[PDB]
């Protein structure tokens, strides 16, 4: 053979970004040549170790593995190169290209290695997939969960962002393998964020467990399935109400434009918490920091009510002040009414310039968008004083199955507010 | 008295490596889905990584202004809720991959063709439909199974 040979359709994937290049083989080594980048990258003939050769996104692909631990790619080959490949490798090299697919059975579980900068998620023999550690951005840990961030290159039209492995518990190791999965990780990896993550809050609009990234400019809502992203922009009021029972807190936020989820639009973020549900908390930024963008109103370690801390941060945060219950007091003494509405039983709060019926479709009525109101007297003399709204765009909200005595008390409360009486 | 007891086994997208596809959308390294097949495609570093419809327990996207996400997560211990619980992996103690992420720019690139995000739009739709094919014959084939001939 001859002792030399050369390539002009050769490919080099880079964070996810292809770059096209040439390649040349010699006695001297292996020598590619970047064109996007401009970068030569070189391997001595005597660093060589094991070749690799599998078909991958882009034709085929060589993988070479050398004395010091370092893999290198490469990709835009044919099927015919591999024959070359491997002649010229077992005669100027004493290597053979051996051919490697990856596994094809399409099966989400598996087996993962460490080496050097680059994990491997295989299946007994076949390996599924690959993945540079040092390409993760951040690497966090749950309850036998494991999630890496990525950057992000602008060439890359599909980008990889997140990875997430369920890692389960395996006590013969003594520490816990999610953090051991992590200290492997970190001593390949160069990490280099979120402001405060609340893990798992009681949502009831939209329903269910989720967590709370906090970022500059927005939140991120992340659930189990469905997530959200909310700028501080589109916020427009924050409210907190307690339960009729007096043992929970309502935290609202209004939404503009609304968040959509298919064929539905949350107009109100609504959260539940306890009052006995303490939590301490510690930013992801240093006290001068802190103090230059909170104006000192946050610190660098809280602790106190978890409901109390969320509305903290997301005053600090929006600048928005958070509404409170009014002057209202019904004769349960509770700071609300219990009312039907829309075919659903809720609470009704009288605030300090409206009224907002929580949670099940929720509604917000300003005193200045009102009309008029109407006290109408149901069935009987007896709790049924159905509290109809009318806005001035036209809009009636009923609000029926009232207490007597609670009729009482916000005819009262609406005579002090003036409000047109029909 | 006797009793009676059936077989099963779990779901593959190819046997062997040369029954993979070969377009242009996993050249270029695009979400592709294989519906005679039912595979899904994915990108992971310059490799074309499959993985059952059945791997999947769902997927989502959302649309950031600026980036598009498409998240999608698959079956492993713990999540398999509801009636798939009866579906015990044949090694729970394996890492599971519970959960992939990709991004795509809304930007149309200067006079291109296509914008990156409508890729990932495309491929959530087929997706969702080959999902809810691959769910409705499997159901049909369970409520078969048992049936006498009438």
């Amino acid at each position: 053979m001859a002792e030399t040979l050369e390539f002009n359709d050769v490919y080099q994937e880079v964070k996810g970004s292809m770059n096209d290049g040439r390649l040349r083989l010699s006695r001297q080594g292996i020598i590619f040549k970047n064109s996007k980048t401009g970068k030569v990258d070189n391997i001595q003939a005597g660093e060589l170790t094991e070749g690799i050769w599998r078909r991958v996104a882009l034709g085929h692909g060589l993988k070479l593995l050398t004395k010091n631990g370092h893999v290198y790619k490469y990709d835009g080959f044919r099927e015919s190169e591999f024959e070359k490949l491997s002649d010229f490798f077992k005669t100027h090299y004493r290597l053979e290209l051996m051919e490697k697919d990856l596994c094809v059975k399409g099966w989400n579980w598996g087996t993962v290695k460490f080496g050097g900068q680059l994990l491997s998620f295989d299946i007994g023999d076949q390996p599924v997939f690959e993945i540079p550690l040092s390409n993760v951005s951040q690497c966090t840990t749950g309850k036998n969960e494991v999630t890496l961030e990525f950057h992000q290159n602008d060439d890359a039209e599909v980008s990889l962002m997140e990875v997430r492995f369920y890692v389960p518990p395996t006590q013969e190791d003594g520490v816990d393998p999610v953090e051991a999965f992590a200290q492997n990780v970190l001593s390949k990896a160069d990490v280099i964020d979120a402001i405060c993550i609340f893990r798992e809050l009681q949502c009831l609009t939209p329903r269910g467990r989720y967590d709370i990234r906090i970022y500059p400019t927005f939140l991120h809502l992340h659930g189990k399935t469905f997530d959200y992203k909310i700028p501080y922009t589109t916020v427009l009021r924050l409210f907190l109400l307690p339960h009729k029972d007096q043992r929970q807190m309502f935290f609202v936020i209004s939404l503009d434009p609304p968040i959509k989820q298919g064929q539905t639009r949350y107009h109100f973020l609504i959260l539940l918490f306890s009052k006995d549900e303490d939590i301490s908390l510690t930013l992801n930024m240093n006290e001068e920091e802190v103090e230059k963008r909170f104006e000192g109103r946050l610190t660098k370690n809280m602790s106190g009510s978890l409901y109390e801390m969320v509305s903290r941060v997301m005053k600090a945060l929006v600048n928005r002040k958070i509404t409170v219950p009014g002057n209202f007091q019904g004769h349960s003494g509770a700071q609300c009414i219990t009312c039907s509405y829309k075919a659903s039983s809720g609470l009704l709060y009288p605030l300090e310039r409206g009224f907002i019926y929580v949670h099940k479709p929720p509604v917000h009525i300003r005193f200045d968008e009102i009309s008029f109101v109407n006290f109408a007297r149901g069935t009987t003399t007896t709790r049924s004083f159905d509290f109809e709204i009318e806005t001035k765009q036209g809009t009636q909200y009923t609000f029926s199955s009232i207490e007597r005595e609670e009729y009482g008390k916000l005819f009262d409360f609406v005579n002090a507010k003036k409000l047109n009486i029909k | 008295e006797q009793q009676i007891q059936k077989a099963r086994k779990s779901n593959v997208s190819y046997k062997n490596p040369s029954l993979m596809p070969k377009e242009p959308h996993i050249r270029e390294m695009k979400i592709y889905i294989d519906k005679k097949y039912e595979t899904v495609i994915m990108p992971v570093f310059g490799i074309a990584t499959p993985f059952h419809i059945a791997t999947i327990k769902n997927i989502s996207m959302s649309v950031e202004g600026d980036y598009t996400y498409l998240r999608i997560n698959f079956y492993c211990p713990g999540s398999a809720l509801g009636r798939n619980e009866g579906n015990i992996f044949p090694n729970p103690e394996a890492t599971f991959v519970k959960e992939i992420t990709y991004r795509a720019s809304n930007i149309k690139a200067p006079g291109e063709q296509t914008v990156p995000a409508l890729n990932l739009q495309n491929a959530f739709r087929i997706i969702k439909e080959v999902q809810k094919r691959y769910k409705t014959r499997e159901a049909e084939e369970k409520e078969k199974e048992g049936i006498v001939k009438q």
